[PDB]
């Protein structure tokens, strides 16, 4: 069916120009104003640069893949190219992890966030969950930990066409804990405490003034959580489901949830530089 | 009191004598001409005579 | 009692009549046939960082480089503009200012604010040098008549004539019915001009300590106040989004600088060197360049996150700066 | 020549003490007390204890007061500050200021202007209601009637929600209540939710309001940091 193959490689470029598009919009609303530049922006900027790089690197690269069904470049090359998506991946996730516990110390203790926060230790921050995202990818890709023993796996590692990834249990479990599994309960458990807090001050506000003339926090935190759990969870549980049981799901579920999970990058700048002040630098930079 | 005060302002404010606006007019043009040449914000300045950029 | 009143009632509407006899043609149809200077277009050659909070004034060195800004923070910064670098910081005894200013002689840096003392400091030497006080309101902005004294624009409607060496006012002026927002002075030493939170701006005498002139054009209040570069006509900045222009010759307005497109008051004015390019800047989060003469909006300076509260132009006129409520200072050309 | 190098050397000096003053000043918060001089302001001021400062620290968080002393311009410098508190005398319906009007009807006017001020759209301020005792001998005893001095009085009734103080007469929580109402009036009218008012009735013999400054300022600063990111 070459019209389904016209329509995916369509589909994947217009996916493609979305996230690179926001991306470098984003970006370069951070850089060219001054007013933008404040310590939780850095960490916006920081996830827009990995958006960034994951949409120029592992999206063209895994849509020509799928396109034509082989790797045509070297066999260094896929696994410089499953290093970048993993390290991409990895501190996506955990950039909008650290954007949690940022927004949640910044409601939580109102008098000492002005002060625990600095720029400098913005970027000190920013430098460590960058270095922990690529010591999970990096490190064991390069240095073949995450090498398994399976047959055919191993047997077409040499072979140049043979680029699908390939894992045993620790390199899986591990890299799929640190990067969704953690920050997952550590967003899951921030986002609780804010809307806890939030609850509270509507209850006081009813209280004071509530006579005279929490929807809102709901359904911000759905358009927060809901954009990530719903494009990131299915796929690092099937994930751990197929490298827990080989014949447990089929590759082409996995590598479409993988693609949900790419795609979920395009979601972001809108989830998260949704700004009046952002919209208004948008309008200016039109 | 604060009226007198006031009022002799005004008696010794209103009996300066007044130039025609037309001369006051025609001097300031002359003096925005005359020191036109020399204005760096009205025309343009060379790099090396601007010392900012 | 009453009797008085209607006296100055007169004196008024004589003053009133003679002025408009005076006008017998407003400077638009004389300039009129003059050549317009076109759209003039400024860049941010250096922005100044290093400001803590909302600057409110500035005033340029005697020479084209030097800089002096007062913040909220508590520190007046000496920048150096050819280099966009800082040479002193001075902390001070009230968080809060309004004004500062350069001595002609490079040496002292005057800076006032809701504290109603007026604070000398010795850049050749930073230590406070002198501790004026005696006015009952904040200071809205001093300025260097000479090295040894100074004159202040005080809430409490009275600009007096310090001295350094003394510390006591030597002449105080009285007369304007609101506080005082703005002053500046003339080329010469003997003549300056404020601007007062009433509508009427009043020209003062140093020599005699009595009022020669009253302006009233204005409806709002006045914010800024500067003369033409050569001492015989002067600008105000009122918060009615009108700037308008007087003559001390005529002793009326001659011209008043007004858009649709503004409904926002004006915080700042200054005249270009030679008196062409009229700079106002406006409550708005932008700078608009007025022509002089014509009251076209030749240039609009426009990049400053916040409200523009002060304005400058060099000595030289080699350049102006702004500075506004935003913690950034910005050196246009 | 060298030049340069002393100036960069005095950058580098001046650009690290601006870095620890910045560290300072954020750190701390400031609070403007804007009230009425027959309102008790200086009592209450001492209470917490040209231009008078007040420096109180509490649960190692530096407050900052200032208390100043006509139209009045000055209040654009305080465009930036955590809370607004305004004192307000109670017990003032009854009197006529100097030269007459009522004295709690001046305040509303004060409070109305500052509310509505365009420099003042987003700070918070905190409502005092001073000399509580004096409201309440007030309205127990002496004929005194709130309706001829206040109109709304009359058709005004105690709120059901309302919760009064324990031991407290009827007349007086009415009258208390009343008098918290209009201020609260005049404050929800306007305003998109970017600042609020949290009034409060106070005494001199209270000693608690620190506390209640302390709480005050944390609820403004969480609000605050709420309507930012979306979630109130
Ligand atoms: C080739 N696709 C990879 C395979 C496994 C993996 C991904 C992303 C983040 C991780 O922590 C992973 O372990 C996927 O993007």
């Amino acid at each position: 069916d070459e019209v389904w193959v016209v329509g995916m490689g369509i589909v994947m470029s217009l996916i493609v120009l979305a996230i690179v598009f926001g991306n470098v919009l984003v970006i370069t609303a951070i850089a060219k104003f001054e007013r933008l530049q404040t310590v939780t922006n850095y960490f916006i900027t920081s996830l827009a640069c990995a958006d960034l790089v994951m949409g120029l690197a592992v999206v063209p690269f895994g849509a020509a893949h799928i396109l034509t069904k082989t790797w045509t470049f070297g066999n260094f090359w896929c696994e410089f190219w499953t290093s970048i998506d993993v390290l991409c991946v990895t501190a996506s996730i955990e950039t909008l992890c650290v954007i949690a516990v940022d927004r949640y110390f910044a409601i939580t203790s109102p008098f000492k966030y002005q002060s625990l926060l600095t720029k400098n230790k913005a970027r000190v921050i920013i430098l460590m969950v960058w270095i922990v995202s690529g010591l999970t990818s990096f490190l064991p890709i390069q240095m073949h930990w995450y090498r398994a023993t399976h047959q055919e796996a191993i047997n077409c590692y040499a072979e140049e066409t043979c680029c699908d990834f390939f894992t045993n249990q620790a390199y899986a479990i591990a890299s799929s804990i640190v990067s969704f599994y953690v920050p997952l309960v550590i967003m899951v458990f921030v986002y609780s405490r804010v809307f806890q807090e939030a609850k509270r001050q509507l209850q006081k506000i009813d209280k004071s003034e509530g006579r005279f003339h929490e929807h809102k926090a709901l359904k911000t935190l759905g358009i927060i959580m809901g954009t990530f759990t719903l494009c990131w969870l299915p796929f690092f549980i099937v994930n751990i489901v197929h490298v827990i049981q080989d014949n447990l799901i089929r590759k082409e579920v996995y590598i479409l949830l993988n693609w949900i999970g790419y795609v979920n990058s395009g979601f972001n700048p809108l989830i998260y530089c949704r700004s009046p002040d952002f919209r208004i630098a948008f309008q200016e930079l039109l | 009191a604060q009226a007198r005060k006031l009022v002799e302002q005004l008696k010794m404010e209103a009996n300066i004598d007044r130039i025609k606006v037309s001369k006051a007019a025609a001097d300031l043009m002359a003096y925005c001409e005359a020191h036109a040449k020399e204005d760096p914000l009205l025309t343009p300045v060379p790099a090396s005579e601007n010392p900012f950029r | 009692l009453d009797q008085l009143r209607q006296e100055a009632e007169q004196l008024k509407n004589q003053i009133r009549d003679a002025r408009k006899a005076c006008a017998d043609a407003t400077l638009s149809q004389i300039t009129n046939n003059i050549d317009p200077v076109g759209r003039i277009q400024m860049r941010t050659r250096r922005t100044l960082r290093g400001h803590l909070a909302k600057i409110y004034a500035m005033h340029w060195g005697t020479d084209s480089r030097l800089l002096v800004s007062a913040s909220q923070d508590g520190k007046l910064i000496i920048w150096d503009s050819y280099t966009t670098n800082k040479v002193h910081a001075i902390p001070l005894r009230s968080s809060w200012v309004m004004t500062c200013a350069y001595a002609p002689s490079g040496n002292y840096v005057a800076c006032g604010g809701l504290d109603n003392i007026c604070s000398i400091y010795n850049l050749k030497t930073v230590r406070v040098s002198r501790e004026l006080a005696g006015h009952t309101g904040y200071l809205s902005c001093c300025r260097f008549l000479d090295d040894n004294q100074i004159v202040t624009s005080s809430g409490d409607t009275t600009c007096a004539l310090w001295d350094i060496e003394t510390g006591q006012q030597t002449t105080t002026f009285t007369g304007h019915t609101g506080d005082v927002m703005s002053l500046s002075l003339a080329p010469d030493t003997r003549l300056f001009v404020s601007g007062a939170c009433d509508a009427s701006a009043k020209l003062w005498d140093v020599r005699e300590g009595m009022c020669r002139q009253t302006f009233t054009g204005h409806e709002s209040d006045i914010n800024a106040i500067c003369f033409f570069p050569n001492g015989n006509a002067f600008a105000t900045g009122s918060d009615d989004a009108t700037c308008r222009l007087f003559d001390l010759r005529a002793d009326q307005e001659l011209m008043t600088y007004s858009h649709d497109n503004i409904i926002c008051g004006i915080t700042s004015v200054s005249f270009s060197k030679s008196g062409r390019l009229l700079l106002a800047g406006y409550d708005d989060f932008n700078c608009n360049v007025w022509d002089a003469l014509k009251a076209d909006r030749a240039g609009v300076l426009a990049g400053h996150d916040n409200r523009v509260s002060c304005l400058g132009v060099t000595d030289d006129g080699m350049a102006v700066a702004t500075g506004s409520w935003d913690s950034f200072l910005k050196i246009w050309n | 020549r060298n030049e340069e190098k002393a100036q960069r050397e005095a950058n580098k000096k001046i650009e690290k003490q601006l870095q620890k003053d910045k560290q300072v000043y954020r750190a701390t918060h400031r609070l403007l007390l804007l009230g009425a001089g027959e309102s008790g302001k200086s009592t209450i001021v001492k209470q917490m204890r040209g231009i008078f400062e007040t420096k109180f620290q509490v649960d190692k968080v530096n407050f900052h007061m200032f208390d100043v002393g006509e139209r009045r311009k000055w209040i654009q410098c305080f465009n930036d500050v955590t809370a607004i508190i305004f004192v307000v005398a109670s017990s003032s319906y009854n009197m006529v200021i100097r030269e007459q009007t009522n004295r709690l009807q001046e305040a509303l006017n004060l409070f109305k202007s500052i509310w509505n001020n365009r420099w003042l759209r987003t700070i918070s301020v905190i409502l005092f209601l001073n000399k509580q005792d004096l409201l309440a001998e007030k309205v127990l005893a002496g004929k005194s009637k709130i309706e001829d001095y206040f109109p709304e009085f009359a058709r005004y009734t105690t709120p059901e929600d309302a919760t009064p103080e324990p031991g407290e007469d009827p007349r007086v929580t009415r009258a208390k209540y009343f008098i918290r109402d209009e201020f609260l009036r005049i404050s929800t009218a306007s305003g998109d939710g970017r600042h609020y008012c949290y009034p409060h009735f106070t005494c001199a013999v209270d000693t608690e309001n620190i506390r209640r400054v302390f709480n005050d300022c944390r609820d403004i600063i969480q609000r605050m940091h709420l309507r930012q990111y979306e979630l109130l």
